[PDB]
């Protein structure tokens, strides 16, 4: 009966978020990683720009 | 939770033979020709279907269609069949019983 | 999101397909594979009942005409599959089915590309062969002694500009996709065998075979074939 | 040798490999593969040096 | 003065075979006449793979043999055999009644082929890797010899009476590989069964020989 | 041209540097380096194959000039009731047997079973003391004995004797590619090797191979 899967944050049993399958599986985790919001080398202005496009494209149909 | 402090990558014990060992034990019963069905099987009409609905590719398919029927009947059973196949391999592997 | 670390650590724990601990092919039943059958080369599932490849040489020609043979007969798959599939659509081939298509040459209009009339309008024989003689010629000694796209690579994987988009560049990922390559080619080798002999004894294209078998699988299969041969 | 993105042509300004093909010993030529002896006195010091100058005029 | 083994042994041009034998083919396995003239068994690793490869297809063929033999026999004796002849033994599943073992109806009746098929791959499988590897019958055995519940009978626990019997298998056996090879062959070119062609080369043997169907093939 | 050594010529031509295996040194007789496939790797097996690919060369020769010749016989005037190589066996069903230049009596055979055992007895002879010696030798190469098959003694000198090797192996390569052909394009064409000739020369573009392309396709 081993193999729990919901593991406390970074193993932090006290900070509050609980790991799991939807927030720490490898491919949500590169996807969200991915994303211009979480690129946080990159300019600013290029995520900003890649954001705004997206929704702008999404909000107009 | 003393243990997982990292959230296991593999956190679906993965077993690559789970998934068509659960397709066919699902598919094939599902292949079985019955009375019910005119001598036609759940696995045939479903696939029937879906070539008399891919003959008009755009067009959906109906309400009317029973295209739906066998499709959510043939999924309920093949679902439950790989999720439990899921479940015993890896209740076999570590301890649950 | 975490950072993975290194492979100091972790040399060789996805090494599922190579080593000594590697899938062979009667499973459980294989016992323990020939002595020069190690795991070092990929889709070594340990199958040399025969003993062809005993020596190391014999096995790395063999290992070269397997690859080879596996990367045309994917090519041939696929080729004797689109024309036929995108035919079942509408597309006006002369002859969708590939042991027909040859003949398209011979055809009024010609060998029409797609069916195309603009397109490729080839109506001589021995031209295509000619041409296709001289470059396959070209590039097979290419293949075999270096040229103009890589003179020192390797033999079977020479990479460069045959690997442009650079799915080879992790020595992991290339091992895997090396297995990957060498059973794919292996099952389109089977599935090309097939494609003659279940065109020998049927006369009908592939995917024709497919759409008779699921009309009715129990009366179109290879049995309703079985007495064609006879002796008279 | 490089990554994709690399090999796609991203990142500008980083030219001086890209001057290789214009300029230098190594650059593209008249004939391409074709054209071994170069004129020795077009070093492939100037703009559109393809080593072209089969009726020598341009000696001195 | 017979030996069967050692240097001068029985070999496959009798005479003139002195200096017709490799090196490697010392008189060591059963069936060893000394015939490896296109040098296939160099390597003792291929020499023994293809040793294995010889007596199971002996075996397989002598078998075969056999079943080709006996219900044409049954047949022409006076049982019932919807279609006696052996190629084409395989086409009753499609008759009316399907393939009755001996002519009669209640004893095995098969009427679908592709299960027959299933069961026979399943077992088949099954039997062939436990010949590898082992299994039920023999974890760790010879290959080709494993003995030990395959000799009910005991036949061979003498290591002379082993030798002999040895080489009387793998002779026998290549005798009716020969005879299996010569049952394709002539099933194609003669159409009919081989006891009917033993029966027409009997008849009239200048006449009904081999030579009757050369013609057959030409090309025209 | 050296035709032996490390710069001898290839199959391959100039593309040639690379493939060549390691084992395929320049000591043998026509050795391009053509060894793709590995089949020559273990010495012994090479010999072997040496042998084989050196009898059926000088089999193939002959053959091919015995395709040839009764056909160019043939238009040159004489009778052939059967010209055509792959139906010249079947002049011993016809009324008057096989005679060998249409005389009458030349030869008269009536029997092909007996023209077969004579042909074995003396072939099985003539092949055991090709392997192993005999009236003409006993202990001579397995491949250029000499001596009784030197009459005219051509091949004393080491330079010569090598020249004549490659020219033999090179003569008999093609020889053996004409004879696949032959066999080929007999089963294609469904005639002879010099009326394919002369039906390419009457009009190339249209009477090729490409013409009987469409011959073997299954259609059904
Ligand atoms: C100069 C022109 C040149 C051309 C047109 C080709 C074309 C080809 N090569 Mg090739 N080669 C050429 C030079 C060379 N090749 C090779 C080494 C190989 C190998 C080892 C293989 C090929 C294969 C092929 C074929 C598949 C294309 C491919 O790999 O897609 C990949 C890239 C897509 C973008 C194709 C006929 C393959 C083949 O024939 O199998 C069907 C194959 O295995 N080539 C070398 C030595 C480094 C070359 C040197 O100049
Ligand atoms: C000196 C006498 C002597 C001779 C000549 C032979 C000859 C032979 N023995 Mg041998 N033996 C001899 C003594 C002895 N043998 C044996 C024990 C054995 C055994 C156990 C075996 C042999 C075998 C053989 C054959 C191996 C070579 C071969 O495969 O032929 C290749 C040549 C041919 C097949 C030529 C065929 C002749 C004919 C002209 C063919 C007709 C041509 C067709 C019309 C063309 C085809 C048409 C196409 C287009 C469809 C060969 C015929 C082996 C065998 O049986 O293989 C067949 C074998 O297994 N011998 C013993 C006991 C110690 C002997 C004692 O003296
Ligand atoms: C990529 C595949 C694909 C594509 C391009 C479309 C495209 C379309 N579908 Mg289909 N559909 C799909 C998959 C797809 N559907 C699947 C998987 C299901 C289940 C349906 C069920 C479905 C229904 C029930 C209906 C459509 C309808 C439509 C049209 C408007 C939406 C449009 C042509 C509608 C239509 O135009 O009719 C409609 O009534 N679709
Ligand atoms: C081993 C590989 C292989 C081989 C030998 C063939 C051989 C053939 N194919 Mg197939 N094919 C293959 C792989 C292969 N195919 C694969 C992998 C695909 C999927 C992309 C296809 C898709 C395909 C289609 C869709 C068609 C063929 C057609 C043909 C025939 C004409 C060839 C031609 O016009 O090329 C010369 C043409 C080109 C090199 C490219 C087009 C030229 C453009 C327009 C201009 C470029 C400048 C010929 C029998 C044609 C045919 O007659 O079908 C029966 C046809 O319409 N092939
Ligand atoms: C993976 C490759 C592959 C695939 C997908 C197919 C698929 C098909 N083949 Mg082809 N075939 C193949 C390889 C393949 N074949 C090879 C390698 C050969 C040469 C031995 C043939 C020879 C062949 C003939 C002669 C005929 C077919 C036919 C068919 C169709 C009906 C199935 C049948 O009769 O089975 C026959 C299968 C074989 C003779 C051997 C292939 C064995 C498979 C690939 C492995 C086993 C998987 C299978 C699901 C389990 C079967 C065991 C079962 C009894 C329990 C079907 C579309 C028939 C057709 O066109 O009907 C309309 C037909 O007449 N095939
Ligand atoms: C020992 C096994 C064996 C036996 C007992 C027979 C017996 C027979 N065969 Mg079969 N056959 C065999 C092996 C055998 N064959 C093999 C291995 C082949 C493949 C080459 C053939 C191919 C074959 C064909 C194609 C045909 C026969 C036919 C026949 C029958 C007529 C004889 C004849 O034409 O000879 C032909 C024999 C051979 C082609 C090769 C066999 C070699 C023998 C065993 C060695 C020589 C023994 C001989 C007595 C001594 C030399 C005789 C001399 C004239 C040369 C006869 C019932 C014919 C038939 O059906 O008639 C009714 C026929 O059409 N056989
Ligand atoms: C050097 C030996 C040789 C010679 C002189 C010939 C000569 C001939 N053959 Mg034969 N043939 C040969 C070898 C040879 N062949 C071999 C090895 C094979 C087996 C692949 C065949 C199979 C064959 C068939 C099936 C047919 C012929 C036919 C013919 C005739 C028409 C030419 C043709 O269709 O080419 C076909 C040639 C080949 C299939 C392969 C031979 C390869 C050659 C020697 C190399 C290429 C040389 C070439 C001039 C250069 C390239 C040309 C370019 C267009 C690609 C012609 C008399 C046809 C006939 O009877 O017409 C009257 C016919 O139906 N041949
Ligand atoms: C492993 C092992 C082990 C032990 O030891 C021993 C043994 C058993 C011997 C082994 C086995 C082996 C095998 C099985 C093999 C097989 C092979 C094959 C099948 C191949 C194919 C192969 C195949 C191939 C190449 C294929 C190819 C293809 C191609 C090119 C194509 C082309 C084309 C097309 C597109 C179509 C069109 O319209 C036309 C054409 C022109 C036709
Ligand atoms: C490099 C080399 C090398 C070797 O060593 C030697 C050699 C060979 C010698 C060399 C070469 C060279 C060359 C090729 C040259 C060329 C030139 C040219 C072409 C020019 C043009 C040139 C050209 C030009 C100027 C042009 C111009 C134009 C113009 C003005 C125009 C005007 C006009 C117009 C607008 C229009 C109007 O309405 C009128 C007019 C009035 C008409
Ligand atoms: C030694 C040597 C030497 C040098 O070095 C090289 C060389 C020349 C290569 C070599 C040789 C080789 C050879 C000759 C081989 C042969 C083989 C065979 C004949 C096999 C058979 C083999 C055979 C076999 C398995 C057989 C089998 C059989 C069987 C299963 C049967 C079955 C059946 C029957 C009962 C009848 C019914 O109705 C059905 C069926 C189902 C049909
Ligand atoms: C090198 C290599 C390399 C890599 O590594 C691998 C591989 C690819 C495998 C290899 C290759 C190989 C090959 C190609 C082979 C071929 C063969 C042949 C063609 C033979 C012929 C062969 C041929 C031959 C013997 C021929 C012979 C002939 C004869 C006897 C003749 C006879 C006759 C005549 C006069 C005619 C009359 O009416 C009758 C008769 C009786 C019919």
């Amino acid at each position: 009966k081993k193999a729990q899967v919901i593991s406390p944050v970074n193993g932090d049993p006290f900070v509050g978020m609980l790991e799991t399958p939807v927030t720490s599986a490898p491919i949500v985790a590169t996807y969200l990683s991915n994303l211009p919001a979480y690129r946080t080398g990159v300019a600013p202005v290029l995520r900003g720009v890649e954001i705004g496009l997206a929704h702008g494209f999404l909000l107009a149909g | 939770e003393a243990s997982n402090k990292s959230f296991p990558r593999d956190w679906v014990k993965t077993d690559p033979l789970v998934p068509v060992l659960g397709f066919a034990g699902w598919t094939i019963p599902a292949n079985i020709g019955v009375s019910a069905f005119g001598g036609q099987s759940l696995f045939g009409l479903f696939t029937q279907s879906i070539g008399e609905n891919l003959a008009h590719f755009p067009t959906g398919p109906a309400l009317d269609d029973k295209f739906w029927l066998y499709l959510i009947t043939y999924h309920l059973g093949l679902f439950l069949t790989i999720t439990l196949g899921q479940i015993g391999v890896q209740g076999r592997k570590q301890g649950y019983w | 999101r975490r950072t993975v670390k290194p492979a100091s650590k972790a040399s060789t724990p996805d090494s599922f397909w190579y080593g000594p601990e590697r899938p062979l092919f009667l499973g459980a039943f294989t016992g323990e594979p020939p002595s020069y059958l190690t795991g070092e080369f990929p889709g070594d599932y340990g199958w040399d009942t025969a003993g062809l490849s005993a020596d190391p040489e014999t096995f790395k020609r063999y290992r070269e005409l397997e690859l080879i043979h596996a990367r045309w007969a994917m090519l041939g798959a696929l080729g004797c599959i689109f024309p036929e599939l995108l035919g079942s659509y509408g597309v006006p081939f002369g002859e969708a089915v590939w042991f027909k298509a040859g003949a398209q040459i011979f055809q009024e209009g010609g060998l029409d590309y797609l069916g195309n009339p603009n397109l490729v309008h080839a109506q001589s024989i021995l031209a295509i062969l000619g041409t296709q003689v001289l470059l396959m010629g070209a590039i097979e000694g290419y293949r075999v002694n270096g040229g103009p796209l890589g003179e020192g690579l390797d033999k079977l994987y020479p990479g460069g500009s045959f690997d442009p988009l650079g799915l080879a560049d992790d020595p992991d990922t290339f091992a895997e996709l090396k297995v990957k390559e060498i059973k794919n080619g292996r099952l389109a080798m089977f599935s090309m065998f097939g494609f003659f002999v279940q065109a020998i004894v049927t006369g009908k294209g592939p995917l024709q075979n497919l759409s008779d078998h699921l009309a009715n699988p129990g009366t179109n299969n290879a049995f309703a074939y079985a007495t064609k041969f006879t002796p008279q | 040798k490089k990554t994709i993105r690399e090999k796609a042509g991203w990142w500008s300004n980083g030219g001086n490999e890209k001057l290789s093909a214009f300029y230098g010993p190594d650059r593209g030529l008249w004939l391409g593969p074709l054209s071994g002896t170069t004129p020795a006195y077009l070093t492939g010091e100037f703009p559109g040096d393809y080593g072209w100058d089969s009726a020598g005029l341009s000696a001195d």
